[PDB]
């Protein structure tokens, strides 16, 4: 006889395990210090 | 015509200290100066504050 034919091959092998996920963001920064408020007037002479 | 004088009004005894936060550095005067910025008066009767 002819040489017998061959097995079935097989079928696709598996994916890889995948990734791991994103370490988190840092803190977020701090809001603009606000400024001071603006001096008084200047005040009149005291009673005499 | 009667040659009598009728109204009298006396004067002071007493001089009237400057106040606190006015000085007075004239010697013969009527009053008070509130004195300038950047200088003050705490006690009553400054000759300059
Ligand atoms: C499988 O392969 C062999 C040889 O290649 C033979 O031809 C058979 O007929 C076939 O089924
Ligand atoms: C797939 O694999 C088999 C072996 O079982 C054979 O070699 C086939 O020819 C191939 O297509
Ligand atoms: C990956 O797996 C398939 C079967 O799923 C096959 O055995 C391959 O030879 C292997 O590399
Ligand atoms: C504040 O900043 C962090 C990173 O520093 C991040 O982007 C946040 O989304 C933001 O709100
Ligand atoms: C007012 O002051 C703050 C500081 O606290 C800051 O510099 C602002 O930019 C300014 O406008
Ligand atoms: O809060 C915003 C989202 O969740 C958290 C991360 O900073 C971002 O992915
Ligand atoms: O506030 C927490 C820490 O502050 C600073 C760093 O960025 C963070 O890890």
């Amino acid at each position: 006889p002819p040489p017998t034919s061959p097995p079935p091959s097989p079928p696709p092998s598996p994916p890889p395990p995948r990734p791991p996920p994103p370490p988190p963001p840092p803190p977020s920064p701090p809001p603009p210090n606000r400024s001071p408020p603006p001096p008084p007037p200047a005040s009149s002479a005291i009673n005499p | 015509a009667t040659l009598i004088p009728t109204g009298l009004v006396k004067g002071a005894q007493a001089p009237t200290p400057c106040g606190m936060g006015y000085f007075q550095s004239s010697a013969e005067t009527t009053t008070c100066t509130a004195c300038a910025v950047g200088t003050y008066a705490d006690q009553a009767g400054l000759a300059a504050c």
